């Protein structure tokens, strides 16, 4: 979870997406807020199928002391499922998310008993 | 007893789960330990269960 | 095992164990960390001697997906016996405790070949 991988599936062809990946990674970090305190990093990028590509990103944040870890997977799965959020990625492009943390049968049973 | 046979019948087709006569399960795998998540949820019998 | 009873001894009255019973078992809920997944029960009191009593509890222990089950007696007595556990189980007026699964063969010579 450390790690803090999320894999994205995008509904454009691989070219697209490497063609314009710093607007990309821009559009990512605003809808995150925009602060300076997050900085979205690429993980990997590939191709799925003809208008199918995987994006796989990470997300530095940066304490007021100057430290600076990666967001959590759960917590940044969390973040991105809410629903306005979510929203906002399908205008991106993004058809789909995962990250690869396995869950705890409680934190499974947290999340059945407690879906919103 | 007609009003009743229709109220069941409008409960069969419902996926509210007042008998609704569409109920099977069906098996998905998960490795362990995450067999003691899961953990139903709003309308599931433990009888069933 | 499964059905989780551990025995404390304490080096108090009967009538004083049972006039604050509330607060034991929040003391020993504290002594586990406290969590809302965690509850201490009593399943018995009886007095022993005159300053002696022994109380007998089981902790039920709730999952993620809302299913319940009591945390085995062996488990349960490892928590227990941890030095810093000890010494705040101690705090409490425990002077013992014991559990009633009697352990295999097998479980024993590995207790022997690591006490710690």
């Amino acid at each position: 979870d450390e790690d803090g991988l999320i894999s994205l599936i995008f509904n454009k062809k691989e070219s697209d997406i490497r063609g314009q990946q710093q607007q990309l990674v821009e559009s990512l970090h605003k809808v995150l807020g925009g602060h300076q305190t997050l900085t979205v990093n690429v993980e990997g990028v590939k191709t799925k199928a003809d208008n199918q590509t995987e994006v796989i990103i990470y997300v530095v944040e940066r304490s007021p002391n100057g430290t600076s870890r990666r967001v959590g997977a759960s917590a940044l799965f969390s973040y991105f499922e809410q629903a306005h959020i979510k929203a906002n990625m399908q205008s991106l492009g993004v058809t789909g998310a995962m990250a690869q943390t396995e869950l705890s049968p409680v934190q499974i049973k947290q999340l059945i008993q407690n879906p919103l | 007893p007609i009003p009743e046979q229709i109220k069941l019948i409008v409960d069969k087709w419902n996926p509210n789960h007042p008998n609704c006569a569409f109920k099977t399960y069906l098996y998905n795998k998960v490795d362990e330990h995450t067999v003691p998540l899961y953990g139903p949820g709003p309308n599931e019998d433990p009888k069933e269960w």
